[PDB]
Parts: structure tokens; sequence; C-alpha cells
RNA sequence: CGCUAUUAUUGGGCCUAAAGCGUCCGUAGCCGGGCCCGUAAGUCCCUGGCGAAAUCCCACGGCUCAACCGUGGGGCUUGCUGG
RNA sequence: UCCUGGCUGUAAAGGAUGCGGGCUAGGUGUCGGGCGAGCUUCGAGCUCGCCCGGUGCCGGAGGGAAGCCGUUAAGCCCGCCGCC
């Protein structure tokens, strides 16, 4: 059945972007999805995501602008130390600074660049480029 | 376990009968008066080691990393291959 | 308001479509009859006709090509040509007119007008290969693929086709300023209709 | 000399050729991202005279083929050729005939007619220079069963790829690259086509203005 | 030089795409660029100045 | 050993080329919807005690240079343990 | 070969395609239920459209060595078993 909703959200975004859609809806919402969309908006891959309240959960309305090539979840959520980000970069991204690796830390969800500035590690969840 | 033997300080080509490489090495051997192929490969291996150290040290974080960087550049200056105002690239 | 009286529109039969439908046409479909016939609205026809008139008037005439494989649309296209300087190919559109310079009647225009993007599919493929906009008359059963400007109207009636091409030519001349007022263009719509 | 010779010893047959002859179009880059059709090799002979030197006209493969009849076997020759400028322009073509010269001529003309722009840069973790000596990011291509993946490399690391890819990339102007492949590479036609499509796919990636400076991206010719 | 961009999607035009460009048939002041995928799939477009909302 | 993505975590295949149990029920195991509170076992950071030497990387020095030997900085020891 | 009570556990037992969930144009048929319009010999009747669920034929983008598949994927993602 439904096991992971973040993966579904990201695959839906990927396909809709591939075929040229303007807006997309993400039916089962979650705070992880909210934070990931926040990071994507900060780094300039989407625009103007909004939360809508049906009595079950939240729905997310997202607008697309034409900047995503591929977006996907990372399973399993590998743990990663502050001195091992290069391996996973070379594995998931096509150039030395091209795209973002999204990391969950005990200080919050952020990009691996900020996590390296702060000098901490965590769990890999998603990648975008 | 097994103890360590001493290993060559030069490498051979992957394929021995490629026309481009043959021509290049023939020209070099003739122009520099080298006895045999083994010398060329020794110098090429020196260069390859320098290049590999550069690639590894490039954009790496650590005091030991910057130490190795400065050591490489100073060794090159002393050997006479680069000037005093030179960068890893 | 309307460029031509609604009575004239409806007597020509421009609001009439087929039984089949499509998702691309839900924009223009206004009602469903009780016999399974889908009916169009004429305001969008008028708006798109004005827009297409402006567009085409922004082009030099002889670099304009019109096509109609259907029998009921051959004479209207010929009159559109005679009246706007455009070229017209009613019969068959020999494959290669736009891609093989070795043929005799080799041309390469700036814009294309088709009566039906399905019947006139050979011409639409070749235009896609040269990079020119496409203006097309579309019915309820038509797709809007490889179509840059669309005009909703019946696509099989002699009177409807004659009226639409009459209006198009008149608007083109009006926007080119070859006439000061529309009423300065009294060529009878009955000169466009096919002769029985 | 050659300019005026080729420009006045030829009468065009298309509107692009007419524009190029009268002089409204002067640079090779003005013909690409508009949906024009190219039917005359003289267009490219004019806007790029470097694709007429023998140093830039590599022939990649010759093959013999057969058709059987109630009498016997009718032989035919297939030729795969490539042409290019070594500063960001390359084309690939095929030609069929009954003799090698006919085949080669037709193939070179089709190659001229099929030319593409590519982007170049550095991209690699290990160089991080802003010189267009490689591709700026990794790309993929396919044709038949052949699947090619090109990755950017550092300077001094020359073209770690098969011979056909070596030649195509050398004519396109790339000097350093890593590769990974799958499928039957012993089909020269499909291997070459997959490399060609991988190169074409440098324009299908969406970039941001920062990346341009970060990677030294160059479209077409440089400086 | 500059690389054109599609009006519906924000992706660059490739050097040999079956794309098209034309002047807006309402205002006459903006150039509409359409790519092959959008043309095939019949993706609608909107002028950045007048908002004519065409096909 | 590599070539070999012909053992495939990275990174392979199962309509017709080798390959979906005849079909279903369910035990262990693996995978599991959204919100709030707590704990801190996994997880991340910092610091203490260990993981012999030789072997491996770098620089300087002594045998003509080198191989070799010496001084110093890193690594290795697949990790354990106190806060 | 049929009937009554048992054993055997095999088939081209084939959609030659394991099961669950999410996404990526549609068109036209037919079975069941429901809603809304109209006709009606007033019948559990006839025609048209829409929603849900089944079951077919076509087909764009896309995929594939190709034959072909193509919202009843042989496409992109999240899982588990069996086999080469
Ligand atoms: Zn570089
Ligand atoms: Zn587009
Ligand atoms: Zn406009």
């Amino acid at each position: 059945t439904l096991l992971d909703p973040l993966a579904n959200a990201l695959s839906h975004i990927t396909n809709s972007e591939r075929v040229g859609k303007k807006e997309v809806y993400i039916k089962p919402a979650s705070k992880l999805i909210g934070e990931v969309l926040r990071v994507m908006l900060e780094n300039g891959y989407i625009g103007e995501f909004e939360l809508i309240d049906d009595g079950r959960a939240g729905i997310y309305r997202v607008q697309l602008i034409g900047k995503i090539n591929k977006a996907g979840a990372i399973k399993p959520r590998f743990p990663v130390k502050a001195r091992d980000y290069e391996k996973w970069e070379k594995r998931f991204l096509p150039a030395f600074e091209f795209g973002i690796l999204i990391v969950s830390t005990s200080q919050g969800v952020m990009t691996h660049k900020e996590a390296l500035e702060k000098g901490i590690g965590g769990r890999l969840i998603a990648y975008v480029y | 376990g097994d103890p360590k033997r001493q290993r060559k300080k030069y490498e051979t080509p992957s394929h021995p009968w490629i026309k481009e490489r043959l021509d290049r090495e023939r020209v070099l051997k003739r122009n520099y008066a080298l006895k045999n192929k083994k010398e060329l490969w020794r110098h090429e291996t020196q260069l390859k080691e320098f290049r590999r150290r550069a690639r590894r040290l490039l954009a790496a974080r650590g005091k030991q990393a910057e130490i190795e960087r400065q050591q490489l550049l100073q060794r090159l200056y002393r050997l006479g291959l680069l000037p005093a105002d030179a960068v890893l690239d | 308001e309307y460029l031509v009286p609604l009575d004239q529109y409806l007597a020509a039969g421009v609001h009439i479509g087929t039984q089949q439908k499509t998702k691309d046409m839900k924009k223009f479909i206004y009602r469903v009859r009780q016999d399974g016939l889908y009916v169009l609205d004429v305001r969008k026809t008028d708006e798109r006709l004005r827009v297409a008139g402006k567009f085409l008037a922004k082009f030099d005439p002889e670099s304009i090509l019109a096509v109609s494989v259907r029998l009921y649309g051959q004479r209207p296209v010929k009159k559109f040509g005679e009246v706007t300087g455009a070229k017209a190919i009613p019969g068959r559109f020999l494959p290669g007119t736009m891609t093989n310079p070795q043929v005799k009647n080799f041309i390469e225009p700036d814009v294309l007008i088709v009566t039906d993007p399905r019947a006139d599919h050979q011409a639409l493929k070749e235009a896609v290969e040269i990079g020119i906009p496409i203006v097309a008359l579309v019915d309820t059963e038509n797709f809007l693929s490889y179509v840059d400007i669309a005009i909703p109207t019946n696509n099989k009636g002699r009177k409807a086709l004659a009226l639409i091409y009459w209006i198009l030519a008149r608007e083109v001349l009006y926007n080119r300023k070859e006439i000061e007022s529309r009423e300065d263009f009294k060529i009878p719509v009955e000169d466009f209709e096919m002769r029985i | 000399e050659i300019a005026q010779r080729v420009l006045e010893e030829w009468e065009p047959k298309t509107k692009l050729g007419r524009l190029v002859k009268e002089g409204q179009i002067t640079d090779i880059h003005e013909i690409f991202r508009k949906g024009y059709q190219i039917k005359e090799p003289e267009i490219v002979d004019v806007l790029l005279p470097e694709v007429n030197l023998r140093e830039n006209q590599e022939v990649l493969d010759i093959a013999l083929t057969v058709r059987m009849t109630d009498s016997g076997r009718r032989i035919r020759f297939r030729v795969l050729a490539a042409v290019g400028n070594r500063d960001g322009y390359v084309g690939l073509g095929i030609g069929h005939g009954r003799e090698v010269g006919i085949a080669i001529r037709k193939a070179i003309n089709y190659a001229k007619m099929n030319i593409i722009e590519i982007k170049r840069g550095c991209g690699s973790w290990e160089c991080r220079c802003r010189r267009p000596h490689s591709i700026p990011f990794a790309v993929e291509g396919k044709e038949g069963s052949v699947r090619v993946k090109l990755m950017p490399g550092p300077r001094g690391l020359g073209l770690v790829i098969g011979d056909v890819g070596k030649k195509i990339l050398t004519l396109a102007g790339v000097q350093d690259v890593w590769s990974q492949t799958l499928g039957e590479t012993r089909t020269t036609v499909n291997f070459a086509k997959a490399v060609f499509n991988a190169l074409y796919n440098t324009n299908r990636v969406a970039i941001k203005p920062e990346d341009i400076e970060r990677y030294g991206i160059v479209v077409g010719r440089a400086m | 030089f500059e690389v054109p961009v599609c009006t519906s999607c924000g992706k660059e035009i490739t050097p040999r795409e079956h794309a098209t460009h034309f002047v807006c048939p309402n205002c006459g002041e903006a150039i509409i660029w359409r790519c092959e995928s959008c043309r095939v799939l019949s993706v609608p477009y909107k002028c950045p100045k007048c908002g004519w909302e065409g096909p």
C-alpha cells in the first residue's frame, strides 16, 4: 500500500515537470514535505507553494517554473558524517556544485552545504537537480 | 601474511601496438637520444604521480592538506618545473 | 458586436458540430443537443477571427498559403487567394512541395492556413519541418496538435466555409488598410460558395 | 579567394541560401535555434570553411551489403562519415552507393547538412577550472542497444573512450572526458549516433546564470 | 549571444528543434516562442503583456 | 585479479532469446498513513583511554644521484570503551 | 466416458506477462448501479449526457532488438516473494 508519501510527491513533480505542467497537487501532506518545499523554494527550483485544509490532512498546491531536471527521494535514509559528503555528491549529482542534497539533522532540515558550514552530519532523504 | 617486495617505478602501456603512441614515442626517443622505452615511461610515471597528487589535494579540507599542497608546489619550484608564483592548477 | 448578424451565422450553420468530441475542444463547446450533437458558441469564433485577421494582415500577402482537400472548400480558398494575393492549393498538395527543391512548384511560405488539420495532414507535416506558424479551422472532433492559432467553426458546410473565408478576407484587407470601412467590401458571399 | 569562389560560383534554391548569399546572415550561429531546414551544403561551406579541410573530414566506417536475386548477388557500399570544426560544431552522416567515392561524397554532404551546436566547460570535482576543455556536466545518449554516459574530466586526461568516440569528440573540440557504456559497441553506426546524441543533450539541461560562470560554459565557438 | 526560451515552459530552445516563433496576434509587441513538445501536446500559452491566452 | 553490468549494494535480467510456483490462505521475517507529549536505544558533534613495530603517502637529510637508511607530519589497524 | 465413497496432484493448468499503492493525452464500443434531461403504446419501456466499477478495440507523447506495448504499460517512482 502507501509506504512513503515524499517519494510519491517528488515522482509526481518530476513527471509533471517533464511533460510541461504549471501547477501540481500533493494530496497527503506532511511537515517533511513542507520543509523540503521550503528548501527547494529557497534554492530557486519552484515557486509559491500553498497549504490547503481538508478535514483529513493537508494538500499542497505547488507552482513550477521550468528549473527541475530530476527530483527523487533517497531510500534507504543513509547516515552520513561531516567528512563524507563528496562520495554521495559524486553518486547522486552530475557536477561538483550542481543541485542540492537534502539532509535531516538534529538542528533541522537543510542542504549539505549549510550542514558542512555548521560541521554536522545526519540522514540523507532527497536530492534535486 | 606476506612481506613486501620492491616494485617497479615505471608503468607499461595497456596495448603495445597502437600507431599514434608508437609514432610519438619514436619521435621523442630519437630527439632526446634515449637508450630504450623504459626511460620515457619512468619520466611519464613521475609526471603522473605529480598529477595524481594535485588532483587528490585539490579542494580538500585540512591542515595536512594545505601542508601537502605547499610541499608539492615548493618541490616543483626546486626541481625547476614551475615558478615561485604558481598555483595548484 | 458581431462582425456579421447572428441570423446570418446560424443560417450558414457555423454553430453546428459533429457527434464526436474531444478534450481540446471543451474550451469552445457550449451545449449538447438531445440527439447527441455538440454545439459551438459564436463569440469565440468572432474573437478568433478578429485576432487571425490582425495576424495575417501583419504578413506580406504572397508569402501566405491556403489549402483545402475537401471539395466544398476549394472555391472559397481560390477566392481568398484572388482577393488577398495569397497562394492556394485546393487539389492534392503533392508531397514534396515544401521539402524537395527538385520539383517544379517548389515553395516555402511564411504562414499556413488549413481547412481541416486531419484531411489536410500532409501539408501540416511539411510545415512543421520548416518552422512556420499554423492557423487552422477546427471542429468538435479535431485535435489541436501542431496548431498555433485555432478558429472554431463547422468545417464541412459549403455555406459555412464560404462565410468564414469571406469574413477572413474582409478583416485582412481592413487591417491592411486597403479599405477604409468594412462596408467598402461588398463582394457577395455567394461568390465563394461551390457551384452545384 | 575561396570565400568569393564558393559564394559566386553557386546559385541557391532555398530562402536560407538566398539570405546567406545576399548577406543578411553572416555568422554560423544565426541558423540554429530557429526552426529552419538546411538543404544545401554550400550554406555550411560558407558559414564554416573549416569543414572543407581534409584534417576535419574523418571517415569512420565502410561496410559491404548484399541483395539476392534469381540471377545472383548485387553488392552495395555503406559509408559512415563525420565532419566538424574543432571549436564547437560537429555533424554525422551516412551514404549508400555502388562505389566508394559516390558513398563518401554523399556521406560528407549529409554530415554537413546535419550539424549541431554543443556546450563545453570543466564540470569536474578534480579540476574546477573555468576553461572549456571538457563538457560542463554529465550526459546520456542512446541508439539501438548502445547506451553511453559521458562524464567531465580534468586537463591532461585525454578521451578515455573508444576510437569512434575519440574521433567525434576531437572534431567537436572536447579534449578530456570519462565514459561509461552499455550494449553492443561493435556496431559503429549506433555507437557513433549515441555519442552524437549525448553531445546534443548538453542543451536539454536546465541551468541557472550562476552555473554559467561557475563552469565556464561556452556555446559554440570561444573567445 | 542569447538563447531563446519557450513562453509556456521555461526551457531553452535546442539547436534543431521543430520550434516556432511569432508575433502576438493581439498586441503585436511580444514574441511568442513555442517548442516541439508543447506544440505536440497542445500546451496553452499566455502573452506576458496582454494575456490573450492562446493555444 | 582485471577484462565481465557473464554474480549486478553501487550495478544485471524473467511476453516471444535462460527465467513468474497451476491458484489461493496464512506463520516467522522484511516493509508500513497523518498530528501532539515524553525518552534518548539507534543516529550526529565535542572531548578522554586503547587499536605494537615494520609495511603504505609526503617533505628534509646521509651513502655520486637512486634503490636503501634516518628525522618529522599524516594514514592503516574494517573497531572497542569513559563522559 | 455416468452415479456413490476414496487415491493420484499432473497440462501450451497460457494474457507464454507474480501481488499491493501513487503519477504520466484521450477517442469509440458494451455489462451493472446511480444522477440529470427529454419522448412515451405509461411498461421492470426508448434516446442523450455525467459519476463509480468491470470488460474490449484504436491511438499521440514515451518505451523497446524488433514484432509490439501504450492510464486493463512491456513507461517514471515506493515495497515484498519466486526464478535465470
Ligand atoms: Zn578543468
Ligand atoms: Zn515548451
Ligand atoms: Zn500579446
